[PDB]
């Protein structure tokens, strides 16, 4: 299965299930992304995380 | 000469069609990617962030649009007065339209899961007081007094070192998902009401200011989901762009 | 070993000697919601013997020229008991039912009744008669309560649908020469696992005389019909103040 | 957490659906077995009691003297995917040049398949239905003539901003799905999913959708299921100026992956309005045909 | 450039075509299904249910349309009189058109298998009597007297505790399936006749009513099948809908 | 554009151009343009015999 | 065979034989349903069932 | 978007063409066949008479 | 004041039940939110006029010219994507011509 | 309409001519003394 790896997602651990009829991988279908989230990157971006049941400012 | 016969669904451009298309540049390898911080993988990462709720959407002139983000609490006569009330419908037109939940749920049609409002007190340290934050589920009209609003879900909040409390508006629906409420047949989908009542009073010593302000912060929980992407409705565009 | 029945649910009891049998609707016994079908996270209250019991609504007089009566469920139990107070205070509701229609008469009386359960029984009008006025029924006729409402056109059931095909639903007969009771058990039928009791009526109970009551002069002319119904596996959720409608 | 005996021996919280019945495979019709005379007492299968409400369990092996008939007749054509997977006219939109209904080159059509009698009467045999669909648009001039014209078929879900004109802003279809087609090409055809907030659509809603004091003015809300308002379908002639061909769009809906619950009596009177089981009162037609007498034919 | 050549059967929309079509919404997962009771998997589950047969289709005015579901039996002179007769053709225009068999067999063209009519007596308990319920197969004209009708299939019914009897109209056809009968060339497909004759009489004591009524209930057997779906013919629609 | 409706026996025959039977909810129908190739359908053995 | 399970029949023991050329399973052909019936759900919905050869009201 | 290119021999109806066509009725199972005597399998059975 | 959001669940605030949620997060992804074609540009080729009267037209590629598609991409400040353009030519009246 | 809220039995005349209403033990106390008009109406068993 020889084909150029020239999409804008080559170089990531995300899994894709694509269909292509050409040698150019940027032509492929969008596919199914991996359903992974990182909510604590925007919602709890603190150095020393604190527990729910605790008081945050001790 | 392989035999084929064309079915209907042909020579049409469906915008939500995901198919393979013809490239213009062969053997093009694009620029490699670096580590940029902030990789958004799912839009539900952004609904869990706490954004300001414009409960006090009374002022209209341009000179008083910053009075719209905080609502006051003052010294009352201790009858269990009413401070503020606001509907809990995010896709509806009101306070939630000033959130990143109420602007992204405009691009979706059907939502599910719990919410959470997070009030924060910006008064003095020497000030104390208590408030009742009641979620009145649907059917309940605007409560006339505090004796009825304690029947719904509620939280009693004591000002202190921790200046903030969370009212987790929970998921109480007949449906699995609910669409956006509006005036008419679609009021069947309303989420309820959220009222704030003076439990005791706002007590203040001498020399401190007699009026404070509360900042509400709205977000979502880990069970929140959205469905059936659409075009946002609560923003327009006058023509002659450029 | 089959004509006698004793129905004990809660603190109430019915004893009958001229029963037919017990119909379980659509092969399903009432149950409580599962952790998969449920979406509401709030814990539901399950008052197990205070609402799950028999309630007797009213009495209807069967005459020679009786056209029929219908009752919407659970509109009949919104002002009656602890069921009609947990429902006014809660926003959701989920219960099966066990209906029981009594009509006792002699061995010199003759007649029949079709006792059918029609789900989502929407009510129509004659549209001015000519079919040109876009009319809708009033509120006393769509949710008429425990008193019921009298069918004005029983052949089309006041909905445009026939009375002859109603035997595809749940049903029993009350043939006064064989039986005087009809026990129907109904599960919760809706697309939603929980639903409001004050706005949505899940089904309608239809009581229609196919064969008219006939008797000879000297006998008892006053022949009543009596509805007696029990919630079963009831659940309530979402607690706020009291509203009637 | 449980100590008393009136909570250990409780049937509270039983979530399993206790079913009396079991679905058995029935690919062919039932075969008949051989039957001879019976001249016995107590065994009486011709006598039933319909007061029980159940139907007769009487076979013809019990009533007459029968032969073995290996029936190899299939039950595959009475399924729902064989009964509903047949496209029918659910709607019809007209785009005239001069007129009053749609004189600005655009047309909105609220999605209801309860507007043509021949397709309404089939789905209203059941009260709950869950299906994916497959719409098909068949555009043409009133005279049947095909013309070289481009169109836009926008699906506007509920809440999304409805287009008010031909040159409006909603036609940019950034999130709303749209379809462009020429009238010379074959008919368009899209597959829709099950898009309800509920577990199934329902063509009969016995109740009011809102709370509130129900009066004479706000009476038309009776019967409105908002779980069924799936949106709005819109058409325009793609252009800045007026067109030069009058058009008529016909919509044909085919169901697939069908499931259905709680059958109903099927209607016999003529429909009059959309999402409304009203009828004419003086003209109540009987279900069938009359006779002169009951002993004659 | 794979070589293909288009066959006839192209750029046509066949309504009974089952093919793959283009979706409008990608990555849409629909609402999960709950247990609703009454899952209809096959329409033949609904033909086996006993629905009322309007044998007495004499009354026409709107005030007497409930007289159409039950036919009477009275005190006769014991000559073997005739009570009622009705054709056994479901797809035909007559009593069976008031059934869920005669409305679903209108959406089909060819049917097979046995039927069953289930009469029920709604008279007094002190009343007794007997009836002969004869199925006269095709060719047989309307029988003039009971002496000829006993030659066909028949059942002798004795009123008592069990108020109901089943006449299983059996499958007696030259064909495997039969289409819908009507006046003309298609009378070749008629199923026969079903007559009801007073065997002895309807006996009643003093003080009980001298006239009763019978309710007929029609259904199908487990061998019933239908074929070749069509559009129903015995219902129309005047225009100007809404 | 044309409509080729198959009306099995018993089904209501269309009396006019703007009739009701052309809605083809259960009757099979075929729409075709005259500029396209000829239509072509395969029928089964449809006899009661 | 990666494909989204998003038809209105996912979540049932019914067997289907479908053809799909997309990632969305609601686009597939209708297929062949399973030929299973439950006639005693509508025709004999009684608690204590009774035999044919017996009298129903004993 | 599988690449294809149409060859000549297209949009023509050849009467002696044996191809697959579109059915009108789905899930139709036709009437089973009985033993009828006289099954003609080849027309050369009839030239020898 | 910490700037982080609340970690408060509803298992901590009310008395709850077990709710096995089988609702998917597959429609909030970016390939489900941006893989929806929208009008990024519109070029006119009149006969008589002043804008493009010589039968040719140049259009500097910017997708920041129509409000409904601009507001979606301007939710983020950096985006990396392959695209799929689609050209839909017609007369102003919607009429198709042999050109 | 109010009396069906208490404990009740619905009795159908027939071959069996007799029915039992078991008035059950619903008391705050373990034993109860004899009721009479006055302070001792606290011990009443109810009504039938
Ligand atoms: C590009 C255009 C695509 C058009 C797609 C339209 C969406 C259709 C959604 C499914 C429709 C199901 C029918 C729903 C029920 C009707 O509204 C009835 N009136 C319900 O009572
Ligand atoms: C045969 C014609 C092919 C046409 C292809 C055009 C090339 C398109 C390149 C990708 C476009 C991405 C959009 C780029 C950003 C816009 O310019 C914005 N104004 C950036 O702020």
């Amino acid at each position: 299965s020889h084909e150029n790896s020239n999409s804008a997602t080559e170089g990531s651990t995300i899994n894709y299930t694509t269909i292509n009829y050409y040698k150019d991988s940027y032509a492929a279908t969008a596919g199914k992304q991996s359903l992974k989230q990182d909510p604590d990157k925007f919602a709890n971006p603190v150095k020393d995380i604190f527990t729910e049941m605790a008081a945050p400012l001790k | 000469g392989f035999p084929t016969e064309l079915k209907p669904g042909t020579n049409q451009f469906l915008t939500t069609d995901d198919g393979v298309s013809a490239p213009i540049l062969p053997n093009f390898h694009p620029t490699p990617c670096i580590h940029i911080p902030g990789e958004v993988r799912n839009l539900l990462e952004l609904c869990q962030v706490e954004t300001i709720l414009e409960v006090n959407n009374v002022p209209t002139n341009a000179t008083s649009l910053m009075e719209r983000l905080r609502f006051p609490v003052s010294a009352q006569a201790g009858k269990g007065e009413l401070c503020a009330v606001f509907r809990a419908d995010p896709g509806r037109d009101g306070p939630w339209q000033s959130t990143m939940l109420g602007q992204l749920c405009g691009y979706y049609t059907q939502w599910s899961g719990s919410l959470e409002v997070t009030f924060m007190f910006t008064g003095s340290f020497m000030a104390t007081g208590k408030m009742l934050i009641a979620y009145t589920p649907p059917g309940g009209p605007l409560p006339k007094d505090r004796a009825t609003a304690m029947l719904g879900t509620h939280v009693i909040w004591d000002f202190g070192l921790q200046s903030s409390v969370t009212l987790v508006i929970p998921w109480i629906s007949n449906t699995h998902y609910r669409a956006h409420a509006r005036d008419g047949v679609f009021d069947y989908y309303t989420t309820g009401l959220v009222s704030i009542w003076y439990q005791t009073n706002y007590v203040v010593p001498i020399g401190a200011p007699n009026t404070a302000y509360i900042i509400a912060l709205a977000a979502a929980q880990k069970n929140f989901t959205m469905k059936l992407c659409k075009d946002t409705s609560h923003i327009l565009q006058t023509a002659s762009i450029q | 070993s089959d004509r006698v029945a004793q129905l004990t649910i809660g603190n109430s009891t019915i004893t009958t000697q001229e029963a037919a049998n017990i119909i379980v609707g659509y092969g399903e016994w009432p149950s409580y919601c599962s952790d998969d079908d449920a979406t509401a996270v709030d814990k539901p209250t399950r008052p197990d013997v205070s609402v799950n019991r028999f309630y007797t609504l009213d009495t209807k007089l069967w005459e020679k020229s009786s056209k029929g009566w219908y009752w919407k469920f659970p509109d009949v139990l919104t002002e009656t008991g602890v069921f009609g107070q947990n429902a006014q205070f809660h926003y959701l509701y989920r219960s099966g039912f066990c209906i029981h229609v009594q009509c006792n008469a002699s061995k010199f009386h003759q007649g029949a009744l079709l006792v059918a359960i029609l789900p989502e029984y929407v009510i129509g009008t004659v549209a001015g008669g000519t079919g040109t006025e876009d009319s809708h029924p009033p509120y006393k006729q769509t949710q008429p309560g425990a008193d019921g409402f009298e069918l004005q056109h029983p052949y089309v059931l006041d909905a445009g649908i026939p009375i002859s095909q109603l035997t595809v639903c749940h049903h029993q007969r009350i043939n006064l020469r064989t039986n005087n009771c009809a026990t129907i058990i109904v599960p919760y039928m809706n697309t939603l696992p929980f639903d409001s009791a004050l706005n949505h009526c899940n089904f309608g109970l239809l009581v229609v005389p196919i064969s008219p009551l006939d008797f000879d002069q000297g006998a008892t002319p006053v022949i009543p019909i009596t509805i007696t119904l029990a919630p079963m596996c009831s659940e309530f959720a979402g607690l706020r103040q009291a509203v009637t409608q | 957490g449980d100590r008393v005996a009136d909570v250990i021996e409780s049937s509270i919280g039983d979530s399993v659906s206790r079913a009396l019945t079991q679905a058995l495979p029935a690919p062919t019709g039932q075969n008949t077995q051989v039957s001879s005379h019976r001249l016995d007492t107590g065994e009486v299968p011709a006598l039933q009691a319909a007061e029980i409400g159940a139907s007769s369990n009487t076979s013809d092996e019990s009533m007459i003297e029968t032969r073995c008939v290996l029936n190899s007749h299939s039950t595959a054509e009475t399924t729902l995917d064989s009964f509903f997977s047949r496209a029918g006219l659910v709607g019809e939109i007209d785009l005239p040049l001069e007129g009053t209904t749609n004189p600005n080159g655009y047309a909105n059509w609220d999605i209801d398949i309860t507007g043509y009698a021949q397709m309404r009467r089939k789905v209203e045999l059941f009260t709950y239905m869950r299906f994916d669909a497959e719409f098909t648009f068949v555009a043409c001039t009133p005279t049947g003539q095909v013309v070289p014209q481009l169109l836009q078929y926008m699906f506007v879900p509920p809440g999304a901003p409805k287009p008010e004109s031909r040159e409006s802003l909603a036609w940019q279809t950034a999130t709303n799905p749209s379809v462009f087609v020429k009238l010379t090409d074959p008919p368009a055809q899209v597959s829709v999913p099950f898009m309800s907030p509920a577990s199934a659509y329902q063509w009969f809603y016995d109740g009011y959708p809102t709370f509130g004091e129900h009066k004479q003015e706000k009476d038309l809300e009776y019967g409105a299921c908002p779980n069924n308002m799936m949106g709005t379908f819109s058409v325009r002639t793609v252009g800045s100026s007026k067109s030069k061909y009058p058009l008529v769009v016909r919509i044909y809906m085919r169901m697939k992956h069908v499931r259905a619950w709680i059958p109903r009596p099927m209607r016999n009177q003529n429909y009059l309005f959309k999402a409304n089981p009203n009828y004419a009162g003086n003209s109540i037609k009987p279900t069938g045909t009359s006779r002169s007498a009951i002993t004659t034919l």
